[PDB]
RNA sequence: UAAAUCGAGAG
DNA sequence: TCATACGCCTCTCTGCTTATCGGTAG
DNA sequence: CTACCGATAAGCAGATCTCTCGATTGCGTATGA
């Protein structure tokens, strides 16, 4: 598999790194299921599941 | 598509630093990896130097040079450049999304 | 390679001009047949403007300046026929030079205008000339 | 008179910027004139 | 973590190329070809591994057009009806480092390979006696100095000792 | 080819360049040393021409890649030569260049201030100032000869940056055809006033000029009865291949500048210097076996002829490496002179015939030696030079796929736009018609026929590339495939596409018809198809006899099938019959019904046809 | 690290970029372009890309597009190329066919 | 050796036998038709060196 | 259409080399429907029906100790007109290793066809 | 199934 | 006596390129 | 007087559309049997 069906052609990165702030973590990952099911998945994915509570609270 | 998409077309893979077609070729995954192109070229030998490294079918250890694309070409073209190699003559395809 | 290109002007692949114009004139030779059949394309007029239809090339066109230009090149050189031809000064050069001649209606070969007004000239014909000149001159474009 | 061209074209390190129809041809590449003389856009609705 | 935060944002600019299909939808027919297949994966270009996405651009062929429009255009191959261009995204990647230390949790352990999950998600290869003699629990301080990047998924590999 | 998979990048340009014997020393997959193909058993032997490592030979996998011999794209090889040899490619510019040349100052025998005026000048040239190159001359006015040259190069440096700044030449250089022009007669005057005097203007002490024998022998005589005398006042030989590489890397070195500007005709980052490694191949490239496969008869076994001509090279390098271990071991202890010469003598005659064998390698009618023979074996030269060459036989014209070629019969029932093609073409023929919503039905019905019965459909290419044929099934199993042709795929990946089925060609696609010699362009158009299911050879109407200046004396016409809608599109507007009514010759039509018809018409026509 | 390869190259492409205001080429459609188009149409509604015409059980993708064509509502932009690289962006709407 | 000459054709000797050709001297007596093959015993050729010269006279 | 050709297995027989392959029928498990079109010894009938995939004769090959058949090589169908046991002028008794076929094509006169 | 040369040739 | 592997065994047109022999400067 | 420049004459180099059938494939030689 891997065709430029799903793949992209070019993958360069432009401008730098731009988040050493360590404050401004929040926001994404509250947010990405928002605009994601309000469905990706190849066979089997889990670790989405348990990535987010590790910086606010326990698993 | 009569001389081309339906004669001898072709999908190769392409290196843009290295600019040559058949200067490429697949690396063998050792266990669970996904068997990529790259350069024989641009990869340095780990005597003159995972994911920055590949190996070949002989057993040598190939050290960087994993950018390439795949560029439709005629097999034709592809046995040019290896007779002109053969007159020690070098080609080097400019590709576009550089 | 030696194309023509968007500026009606022909050139090879690299860009080295040939010809500015296609023969002076631009006009495909597959289509250039009945375009000196004046008595064919008057004796037609109707079927002609049918398959023509001028009504919708009006908003992407410009006549007025091609024509007054042409006109007033022609008049100059009716003025400026018989003479040497190493004394003609050019001071306006031939429509084609500056207007397309499939931007402007109007815009023709000196050779097919002067055809077209020697025919208006010589044969008097309900259709005047004025709408035949116009169809054309659409016809040339 | 492959060889002779070649080895002027080699020896000042001629660059073909693949205009002429038989270049594109060899490479296998859309021709220029005609119906390859321009490109095509697809105009999408985004938001 | 250990005074280090990572997961740094990274806008990056790709050719992605848009099926005919999504031609009344271009961006979510991007994301869905290509960006929603980036997550969850270690890209060598974006560092680590993708976490998702955000703020779809399109990097249009109209120069004369204004960088706001709704419209937008997409150039087409010649020898398929396939439309490819640029295009602008953010993307949010864990980044680890050789030579830190980073802290994780013990799932499975075994005889000869020690187990260590950092934050339950880089997987990598039963009480016993420790230096205090306390028994292993999942709580610890490793070193990064072995990466391995031949599996399905990246893993970390060290020893306690510097 | 197909329309399902795309790709994005494309070759923008291609650049000539030479080859850097450490490169293909770098990029090599194994050597080549044994002079021997296949052993007794047929198992390729290691480190030989047919190596395991240099492409997958027959069932042996390549031990390169890891393939199967149609998976191995095939890798190349090097010969590590240990002599320097001239390359018969670039033979006449080194004679060229070294005939004009001084010995001992190491510079041209031209003057050493035309070397800057002509650098300056293919400089300034290179970025398109053709007048500004006539202008420079214009700097006229020993110690005097370096401040003029200042001048020049303060008024090629505004020059070029005045150009550059306002837009008249991007930095990329602008090479047409009349910079190109002026290229080539700067450079053919220059070199020919190289060659025109023979005292060198540089250091006083001249050197003896060089001849030549064939194309491989270089001859000078130091020794003279005047030049003799001249050169105190100033204080058919063999000319050996390291010392004439040596003196031609000295004037290299000496003359980089105008090395570069005459050798460059791009004018940017041309930062590699144009070294004297340009003509001779201490390393020769060998092509991959998957290039070098021997041919096959039906028994028979016979030899690659490039592969015979490269064992031929390493078993001359063998044999002059076998003797340079003789030469070392004698070099131990000083040896009668009959030893040592006759040694000696054997090196030179063995540098002599790998000169002779890289130029039969490479050229075959260089080759010197033949009495009686069987065939001259052709060089790589050979193989891409004349008409038989790989260029006008394999790209600027190919076989092609999906076409067909039979007899022509007429048939007045066809509407002059259409081609009458027999049920045993519209059972070959197919065309990739993908499935969708509303070709279901039709496409359905197809598959269900099957590749026996017009109108009927032969593969079945899924998604994924998994053409399904249906040429073995039966008509449960096709009626089945039908019924699961329009589904959703599992795998996102091949979620935007659907499969696609190679139905048979139908009434209402197009084909090209063309009779050779396609002399001008109505002598290939494109016509409708009509399936007549009755007969075996091509149907085509009268009118078209005229336009093909064709026959019907058994005339044999071919019969392309476009397979993708964008040429179905451009035949069927631009290439169609009817659009080709009138020659672009003369504006005279080329239409039009010929011989009976005529006939018919001047009969009904008349006053007593009632 | 990429903006400035970036950058470069937009501004290139705005250069040849040719104001709307002054396109001097041909304001009909050639005969080239309108097969180009019909032929690019064709294959896109052959991919399953989205029509807005009613199909009255036609079954052609290429006399789908022709009916497209006729009706003007083709969703495709062309672009002209002038010798030097210059292009001027016409649309299918506001040419005129034949 | 005389079976050579027959099927091949081709000539080989060491005094060139006064002739100009060196092939092309012997034909298969196709069997394709009775008129084929009577026909075959009457032609003469003027030689194979003729076949190439481009003069018409 | 009268065509023949000679299927000789003795090409490849080196001077005083044994035989090699003999025509007919080995041990080995054939298929039964080479019986068809294929007599008891190695050649075939007379006058039967043979395409492209059938085939002509039945060799024994000991080398691989197999029964091998050879296949016809024209598409037009042909029938088998002649079969002419040609012998070896040798001392040596050798087995056939040299046989003839002739083929009959029906040759009907079909449009395309010069008069 | 190769590859080359010669003859018969067809348009 | 004598067999297969090595070793060789004479009726056409356009240029371009270089050698040799006349004239002029110093 | 002698070096530089052209002006012939000889040699060098290269030219004078597709396809199908059939036929064919080297002497010399030199040592191990
Ligand atoms: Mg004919
Ligand atoms: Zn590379
Ligand atoms: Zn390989
Ligand atoms: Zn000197």
């Amino acid at each position: 598999t891997a065709t430029t069906l799903n793949t992209p052609v070019v993958i360069h990165a432009t401008q730098l790194p731009q988040h050493v702030s360590t404050d401004e973590v929040l926001q994404f990952l509250e947010s990405f299921i928002d605009e994601k099911e309000n469905t990706n998945l190849s066979s089997s994915i889990s670790q989405l599941k348990r990535i987010q509570r590790d910086f606010k609270g326990l698993p | 598509d009569r001389l081309l998409n339906s004669s001898d077309y072709t999908q190769a893979s392409v290196c843009r630093e290295c600019g040559s077609i058949l200067t490429t070729q697949q690396s063998v995954p050792r266990i669970g990896s996904i068997s990529t192109v790259c350069c024989r070229r641009c990869s340095m030998r780990f005597e003159d130097a995972d994911s920055q490294i590949w190996e070949d079918g002989q057993g040598n250890k190939f050290v960087g040079g994993n950018e390439t694309t795949t560029v439709a070409i005629p097999f034709v073209l592809k046995y040019l450049d290896s007779e002109l190699s053969a007159m020690g003559i070098r080609l080097r395809y400019n590709v576009e999304p550089k | 390679g030696v194309h023509v290109s968007y500026d009606n002007s022909i050139r090879d692949a690299d860009g080295t001009l040939v010809q500015f114009m296609y023969g002076g004139d631009a006009i495909d030779i597959t289509k250039e047949s009945h375009m000196t059949q004046f008595e064919f394309c008057l004796d037609n007029y109707y079927a002609l403007l049918k398959k023509y239809n001028p009504s919708a090339l009006i908003e992407h066109l410009d006549v007025e300046s091609a024509l007054k230009y042409s006109k007033k090149t022609l008049k100059y050189r009716k003025k400026h026929s018989k003479e040497p031809h190493y004394k003609q000064s050019v001071k306006y050069d031939p429509v084609l030079a500056k207007y397309n001649p499939a931007k402007y209606l109007g815009s023709v070969s000196e050779n097919f205008q002067d055809k077209l007004e020697s025919f208006l000239d010589k044969n008097s014909k309900g259709v005047n000339e004025k709408k035949f000149r116009a169809l054309m001159q659409l016809k040339y474009m | 008179t492959t060889c002779q061209f070649l080895t002027k074209a080699v020896l000042d390190n001629e660059r073909e910027q693949l205009d002429s129809p038989s270049a594109r041809i060899v490479v296998g590449k859309l021709n220029n004139v005609g119906t390859g003389s321009f490109d095509v856009l697809a105009k999408v609705p985004n938001a | 973590n250990g005074t280090s935060n990572c997961i740094v944002r990274v806008p990056i600019a790709l050719y992605v190329s848009l099926a005919p299909m999504y031609l009344e939808n271009p961006l979510q027919g991007v994301m869905k070809q290509h960006l929603n297949p980036l997550v969850m994966k270690y890209n060598n270009k974006v560092g680590g591994v993708v976490l998702g996405y955000e703020g779809l651009k399109i990097l249009d062929a109209d120069p004369l057009s204004k960088e706001d429009t709704s419209e937008k255009l997409i150039k087409i191959t010649p020898d398929t009806p396939f439309g490819f261009t640029w295009c602008h995204v953010n993307l949010y990647v864990w980044q680890p480092q050789v030579g830190d230390v980073l802290e994780g949790y013990i799932f499975i352990q075994s005889a000869s390979h020690i187990g260590l999950l950092i934050h339950d998600a880089f997987n990598a290869s039963g009480h016993w006696v420790d230096s205090n003699g306390e028994p292993i629990d999942g709580k610890l301080r490793f070193t990064v100095r072995n990466v391995h990047t031949t599996g399905r998924v990246v893993s970390v590999d060290g020893t306690l000792i510097s | 080819m197909d329309i399902s998979k795309p790709v994005g990048s494309e070759i923008t340009s291609v650049d000539f360049g030479i080859l850097t014997a450490k490169e293909i020393r770098n990029l090599s997959a194994k050597q080549i040393t044994n002079p021997t193909v296949l052993d007794n058993l047929g198992h390729p032997v290691s480190g030989g021409l047919y190596d395991l490592a240099l492409g997958a030979f027959l069932r042996n996998l390549c031990s390169t890649c890891g393939l199967d011999e149609k998976f191995c794209p095939g890798h190349q090889g090097h010969i590590e030569l240990p002599v320097p040899c001239y390359n018969p490619l670039f033979f006449n510019q080194l004679y060229i260049y070294l005939r004009a040349s001084c010995l001992f100052c190491h510079h041209f025998r031209l003057k050493s201030v035309e070397v800057h005026r002509y650098a300056c000048k293919l400089r300034l040239l290179q970025y398109g100032l053709i007048d500004e190159s006539y202008k420079l001359d214009e700097i006229t006015l020993s110690t005097l000869l370096n401040e003029l040259k200042s001048k020049r190069s303060e008024y090629v440096d505004m020059a070029i940056a005045k150009a550059l700044s306002d837009g008249r030449t991007t930095e990329r250089g602008s090479f047409t055809a009349t910079v190109n022009d002026e290229r080539k007669k700067l450079v053919h005057e220059f070199h020919k006033k190289l060659l025109s005097r023979g005292k060198c203007d540089n250091c006083g002490m001249f050197s003896p000029k060089f001849r030549k024998d064939g194309f491989t022998k270089i001859f000078e005589t130091a020794l003279n009865e005047k030049q003799i005398t001249n050169n105190r006042v100033k204080g058919s030989t063999y000319i050996l291949s390291t010392e004439v590489k040596n003196i031609l890397d000295t004037v290299f070195r000496k003359e980089q500048c105008v090395l570069q500007y005459v050798f460059h005709s791009r004018p940017n980052l041309s930062r590699k210097l144009v070294k004297a490694d340009s003509f001779f191949m201490d390393v020769l490239v060998v092509p991959p076996t998957r290039f070098r496969l021997p041919s096959k008869l039906g028994e028979e076994v016979h030899e690659n002829s490039q592969n015979q001509l490269l064992s031929k090279v390493l078993t001359t390098s063998l044999l002059i490496r076998d003797l340079n271990d003789d030469l070392s071991k004698l070099q131990k202890d000083k040896v009668s002179l009959e030893d040592r010469r006759v040694i000696f003598s054997r090196l030179m005659n063995a540098f002599v015939t790998i000169q002779n064998d890289v130029n039969a390698f490479i050229d075959s009618t260089k080759a010197q030696g033949r009495t009686s023979g069987k065939v001259p074996i052709p060089g790589v030269k050979q193989a891409l030079e004349k008409k038989e060459g790989l260029f006008r036989k394999h790209m600027m014209g190919k076989r092609v796929n999906y076409a067909a070629r039979s007899v022509i019969s007429p048939d007045p029932n066809i509407e002059t736009n259409e081609i009458g093609v027999p049920p045993v073409f519209a059972v070959k023929l197919t065309y990739p018609e993908p499935v969708t919503a509303y070709n279901i039905a039709e496409l359905r019905q197809a598959v269900i026929n099957g590749p026996d019965k017009w109108p009927g459909a032969t593969q079945i290419q899924n998604e994924d590339g998994s053409l399904v044929s249906l040429i073995g099934m039966s008509v449960e199993q096709r009626k089945a495939l039908a019924n699961q042709l329009l589904t959703p795929s599992s795998n996102v990946s091949t979620h935007t596409l659907n499969k696609k089925v190679y139905r048979h060609i139908k009434n209402r696609d197009v084909v090209l018809m063309n009779r050779q010699p396609t002399l001008h362009k109505a002598s290939m158009m494109g016509h409708k198809v009509r399936v007549l299911p009755n007969e075996k050879t091509l149907r085509l109407h009268y009118a078209n006899t005229g336009a093909y200046n064709a026959d019907f004396d058994g005339d044999e016409m071919n019969m392309h099938f476009p397979q993708n809608e964008n040429a179905r599109a451009e035949a069927l507007n631009l290439a169609n019959t009817d659009s080709q009514y009138l020659t672009p010759t003369s504006g005279s039509p080329v239409r039009g019904l010929i011989q009976d018809h005529i006939s018919a018409g001047v009969w009904l026509t008349s006053k007593d046809s009632f | 690290d990429f903006q400035q390869h970036e950058q470069i190259r937009r501004k290139t492409l705005k250069e040849k970029a040719i104001p709307k205001d002054q396109r001097a080429t041909t304001p009909y459609m050639t005969k080239y372009e309108r097969a180009r188009i019909l032929g690019t149409r064709a294959l896109q509604i052959s991919m399953n890309a989205p029509v807005f015409v009613d199909l009255e059980g036609e079954t052609d993708p290429l006399r789908i597009a022709m009916k497209e064509l006729a009706e003007k509502k083709i969703p495709l932009v062309i672009r002209r190329y002038l010798p030097d690289g210059s292009f001027e962006d016409w649309s299918v709407e506001e040419l005129i066919v034949d | 050796k005389m079976q050579y000459f027959l099927s091949t054709g081709n000539l080989v000797s060491q005094s060139g036998l006064d002739l100009q050709q060196v092939s092309g001297y012997t034909v298969v007596a196709e069997k394709i038709n009775f008129y084929r093959f009577i026909s075959h015993f009457r032609m003469v050729h003027r030689g194979s060196f003729f076949a190439q010269l481009k003069t018409t006279t | 259409m009268y065509k023949t050709e000679k299927v000789d297995l003795a090409l490849n027989r080196n001077r005083g080399d044994p035989i090699t392959q003999h025509f007919g029928f080995g041990n080995d498990e054939w298929p039964k429907e080479w019986l068809e079109k294929l007599d008891e010894d190695g050649l075939p009938y007379i006058g039967t029906y043979v395409e492209e995939g059938d085939p002509i004769c039945a060799y024994f090959d000991d080398t691989l100790n197999k029964t091998k058949i050879k296949t016809y090589h024209s598409s037009e169908p042909a029938y088998i007109e002649e079969v002419n046991l040609i012998g070896d002028e040798s001392n040596k008794f050798q087995e056939l290793q040299t046989v003839s076929i002739k083929y009959r094509i029906r040759r009907t006169p079909q449009i395309g066809d010069k008069f």
